RNA sequence: AUCGCUUCUUCGGCUUAGCUAAGAUCAAAGUGUAGUAUC
């Protein structure tokens, strides 16, 4: 329930995003323009992040729940 | 409502016969189910009794039960 | 709610330990207090007064 | 009440018997 | 002022394999609940009612027969057991339950009332007479 | 000096009845009930 | 630190704490009141805040009994307080 | 009913005070000389049936006595406790020599078989 | 037929609750009864004799 | 037992009655007078 | 059936559910009002 | 029998909501007869 | 050993004895201070 | 202190109940994660009787006079609900005690 | 002069899971993480 940003060839946790709102994300899709990255939440939620912001307190700018999935 | 009225009625008999010590206990027993905020006619008639047939040591006894009984209702 | 500190609202019943009527089950462990005592009975003497001797007397 | 107040003040207020003095009055009831 | 009411008011105001696997969880919940408490009989009734619904009525009998071994002077259980068999439409079982109940507790009025009513609603009325005749042998008051 | 509160009335039945207060034992524990 | 005058909120938290835990937990009740803790909660309840503490005017017979008892007892005021049930502080300030 | 047989009234004549807790046993010796009694003071007291005198106190039980029987065939006294113990007392030594272990909670009656060696 | 009701009175300092009984035995003759009592006492009972049978009688009353 | 002992004193208690109370009191006054004792004053405002 | 109308217990001490049961009922068990106090008039003889 | 079952199914804040409310309803039933004198001293303000 | 001497000190008399020497203002302090209320744990009583 | 009082008045729970409530929540969370992994990738025990495999401690209904094989079968908030309706909704006396008259009936 | 479905109010019934030495005891402050509001 954290999102960790790690550097290439480097094993240590360079940046830690940690918030109670973070959860298990079974699927993550990145836009081909690198402008946006999409994450699917097991409670039937979608949350959007900016790949360069690293605002480690975590945020929910735009979220959607219209899909009838069950995780 | 009528038991107060009967208390005034009974006090009138005891005060014309002159049983003034009994009259106080009639009024004092009625005063505990009366309030000085809306039943002013009861307190006036007792006050007019105690200034006539009473004295300082019992006039103050009247004012003690008055402030006691109003405190029962005046919970604000 | 606390409930594991229950009193005996529902007491257990006997007849279900080792060997209680089960006695073929009884098991070969027996050591400490049971093993050694008083194997010969003391019968009370004749003339304990009680049933026949009391009637025998007034 | 006030007659009894005077009476007991003459009991409580006094200095001790070693300091001789006039016995302040007392009242019956 | 914030005296009794507002403090405690504020304190108050804070205040299908998946289905098969669910059913297994319920049975364990009942069976372990039975294991500890035993005299729990309200839960023993619930386990009997619960198994019945599923068409596991064959098991629900087993639950009530076990429940009667614990109490047997059980008049709540006996009513629930018969009423279960009646709603299921088991009526020969329901008869057998009453024939046991009135035999074991001949002076519990509830069974004779309920049993005569069952037979009467079935129009068994000769049998409903015999129940009342059998009842009167006990000189009920 | 704080003393007593109780017995005398029932001791009138004691006129009829033999009341024994018996705080020590009339024989030692070695007295075997006669072997 | 402890002591000083009693606000409303401390009396009302004291009453409310007395409702859940109260009549002799008072060390536990002090956990809710800073600054007034162990002994002072109990002393506030029994001396001032108890029901039946009779905070009204002193009549004739209560004043009679208090002066009669002051002459009888000398200074016994904790004993005098039950009889007049107007308690210890109420007796002493009235007497003086 | 039929014809009550007439029986004489019963009258009181002792109060023996000396247990420091409830009394909850009596049994009378076969000899009719003495009776035993057991009490919530965990002590068994043996009393002399005619004189009412006390002449033993037997302090083996752990929390309460409430069963006493004197055997009609052996010089033994048996007693049972709320402390889960049944004890055998030997009326030739006044010591305890047997314990019967298996009761899982307070004993509250015992009987001694009139002709077998069975309790 | 019931033909005695005795209410025990408990010995000093115990009266209301403690009166209770729980033991009885008869002596082997059957002429004395011993009772054990919640008042921490043993009591013993004995049969009256003085003029009894003519004063007491029982009739028939089936 | 102390609550009993204190409660009984209010009910039963004034044991040193008339004669003993006045007897020992007068005994001390005769003694202290014979000493020519003086009562220990309340400590003055600026007692050195 | 009324004769066994057992009032519920309200402890001054334990409270495992943590309930609030507070002002009036908790004092209603307290019973303090029943034992009145009176004193032997010997005390007046002693004082005077 | 379904009809019988359906009939049988039918018969200030000082408290935690379910349990303590139901307890305080119980208390007023037994205690209320005796309690009211002390409660009136409370509502008076301990005067 | 005089044993009881502390308890039987019966503060009514003690004030009179103390009244003599310990000039009366202090004497009321000393005897009124003995009167105070004794607490252990949950047992309270007044030391009359 | 008002805020600390309100919280401490509400709390009503021990350490174990508060902690095991989280374990219920965390076991529910593990149930969701582990179920979904089972769903998409698609216990041997001896320490308990398996209460679903067969009727546990089976107790048979006694025989009785009737046929039972004959019968056959087949198988195939009061606080809250008040809310709108509530929103829509729009003694002892002492004995009279008197002194005795001065002019009693004999005197009258 | 006889007749029915439903809504509502309203009355009675409708569970503090031991014990002891109240079991024992009375630091507050500052640093880190989580929650709510604004640009």
């Amino acid at each position: 329930k954290s999102v960790r940003i790690w550097e290439w060839e480097i094993p240590v946790d360079t940046k830690l995003i940690q918030n109670v709102g973070l959860h298990a994300i079974p699927t993550m899709t990145k836009s081909p323009n690198d402008k946006w990255v999409v994450g699917q939440c097991m409670d039937n939620r979608i949350v959007l992040f900016q790949l360069v912001d690293d605002k480690l307190r975590f945020s929910k700018k735009k979220a959607f729940r219209g899909h009838n999935a069950a995780g | 409502d009528k038991s107060r009225a009967m208390s005034l009625r009974y006090a009138q008999l005891e005060t014309t016969v002159g049983e003034i010590d009994r009259a106080r206990a009639i009024y004092a027993h009625a005063a505990e189910i009366s309030d000085p905020k809306v039943h002013v006619k009861f307190w006036d008639t007792w006050k007019n009794f105690e200034v006539a047939h009473g004295n300082e040591a019992t006039v103050r006894d009247m004012l003690r039960v008055r402030r006691s009984v109003e405190a029962s209702y005046n919970v604000n | 709610m606390t409930t594991a500190h229950r009193p005996t609202f529902h007491p257990a019943r006997g007849g279900t330990a080792r060997g209680e009527g089960d006695l073929s089950k009884l098991s070969n462990q027996y050591s400490s207090k049971d093993m050694p005592s008083h194997t010969k009975m003391k019968y009370r003497q004749t003339g304990q007064e009680t049933e026949a001797d009391l009637r025998k007397k007034d | 009440v006030q007659l009894e107040l005077e009476n007991l003040m003459a009991l409580q207020n006094t200095e001790s018997a070693l300091k001789g003095g006039l016995n302040t009055p007392l009242h019956e009831s | 002022q914030i005296t009794a009411e507002q403090l405690l008011r504020e304190a108050k105001e804070r205040e299908p394999d998946e289905l098969k696997e669910y059913q297994r969880k319920k049975r364990k919940e009942f069976e372990d609940g039975i294991r500890k408490n035993r005299m729990q009989l309200a839960n023993w009734i619930k386990y009997g009612k619960w198994e019945e619904s599923i068409g596991e009525i064959q098991r629900a009998r087993s639950v009530f027969e076990r429940a009667l071994d614990v109490d047997h002077r059980s008049i709540s259980i006996w009513l629930q057991y018969a009423e279960m068999e009646m709603r299921c439409k088991q009526i020969n079982h329901a008869r057998n339950v009453f024939d046991r109940a009135i035999t074991i507790m001949p002076r519990a009025m509830q069974f004779w009332l309920k049993y005569s009513y069952m037979e009467e609603v079935i129009e068994n009325i000769p049998g409903a007479r015999q129940i009342f005749e059998r009842w009167i042998e006990w000189e009920p008051p | 000096e704080d003393k007593k509160y109780y017995a005398t009335a029932l001791e009138v039945y004691g006129e009829g009845v033999e009341t024994l207060v018996q705080e020590e034992d009339a024989q030692p524990l070695t007295e075997p009930i006669v072997k | 630190i402890k002591g000083g005058v009693w606000k409303n909120t401390e009396d009302e938290i004291l009453k409310a704490a007395i409702m859940k835990y109260g009549k002799n937990q008072w060390s536990r009740i002090a956990s809710l009141l800073h600054r007034k803790s162990a002994k002072q909660c109990k002393a506030r309840w029994f001396e001032w805040l108890d029901p039946g503490i009779k905070k009204t005017e002193w009549s004739r017979e209560e004043d009679e009994k208090l002066l009669h008892l002051a002459k009888l007892m000398p200074t016994q005021w904790r004993t005098i307080a039950p009889i007049v049930g107007r308690t210890s502080a109420q007796c002493l300030e009235r007497y003086e | 009913m039929m014809k009550p047989k007439w029986h004489a009234p019963w009258k009181l004549y002792r109060v023996a005070s000396g247990h420091t807790g409830w009394v909850r046993a009596v049994d009378v010796e076969p000899g009719n000389q003495w009776f035993a009694s057991g009490g919530a003071d965990r002590i068994i007291k043996i009393w002399d049936l005619a004189s009412g005198q006390l002449k033993l106190s037997l302090t083996g039980h752990i929390s309460s006595v409430r069963a006493v029987k004197v055997s009609p065939r052996h010089p033994f006294l048996f007693s049972g406790g709320e402390d889960k113990q049944v004890k055998c007392w030997d009326l030739e030594y006044n010591k305890v020599i047997r314990h019967y272990h298996g009761h899982l909670s307070a004993v509250q009656a015992l009987s001694v078989h009139p002709s077998l060696d069975v309790l | 037929f019931c033909f005695q009701k005795i209410q025990t009175k408990p010995q000093p300092g115990s009266i209301e609750s403690e009166a209770g009984i729980y033991a009885s035995c008869f002596d082997k003759t059957g002429l004395r009864l011993i009772t054990a009592e919640a008042d921490k006492t043993i009591k013993m009972y004995k049969e009256d004799d003085e003029a009894t049978e003519e004063s007491h009688p029982i009739v028939w009353r089936p | 037992s102390e609550q009993e002992r204190q409660h009984n004193y209010l009910k039963d208690g004034p044991y040193i009655s008339a004669e003993e109370a006045v007897a020992i009191y007068t005994t001390t006054v005769h003694w202290l007078e014979s000493r020519r004792f003086s009562p220990i004053p309340f400590p003055p405002l600026s007692y050195k | 059936q009324n004769d066994w109308k057992i009032p519920p217990c309200i402890s001054n001490w334990k409270n495992p559910k943590g309930f609030t049961v507070g002002l009036d009922k908790r004092l209603a068990a307290d019973g303090r009002g029943l034992q009145q106090t009176h004193i032997n008039e010997n005390f007046a003889k002693l004082a005077d | 029998v379904h009809g019988q079952v359906k009939r049988r199914e039918q018969y200030p804040i000082d408290y935690i909501n379910e349990k303590n409310k139901k307890f305080n309803k119980k208390l007023d039933k037994y205690y209320g007869k005796y309690t009211e004198d002390i409660k009136d001293d409370l509502e008076r303000g301990t005067a | 050993k005089l044993e009881k001497i502390a308890e039987k000190m019966d503060l009514t008399l003690l004030n009179r004895l103390l009244r003599l020497i310990v000039d009366h203002n202090i004497a009321d302090y000393m005897t009124s201070k003995n009167n105070v209320l004794i607490n252990y744990k949950d047992m309270n009583h007044t030391n009359s | 202190m008002l805020s600390e009082a309100r919280a401490r008045l509400a709390n009503t729970q021990g350490k174990k109940a508060k902690r095991k409530a989280r374990e219920r929540q965390l076991s529910d969370a593990r149930r969701l994660a582990s179920l979904q992994k089972r769903r998409e990738m698609r216990k041997p025990k001896r320490n308990q009787i398996d209460y679903s495999e067969e009727i546990p401690f089976e107790k048979h209904v006694p025989a009785g006079f009737h046929n039972p094989s004959e019968d056959r079968y087949v198988v195939e908030e009061m606080e809250m609900r008040r809310e709108d309706r509530e929103k829509l909704k729009k003694k002892k006396r002492s004995k009279l005690v008197l002194p005795e008259p001065q002019i009693s009936d004999r005197e009258l």
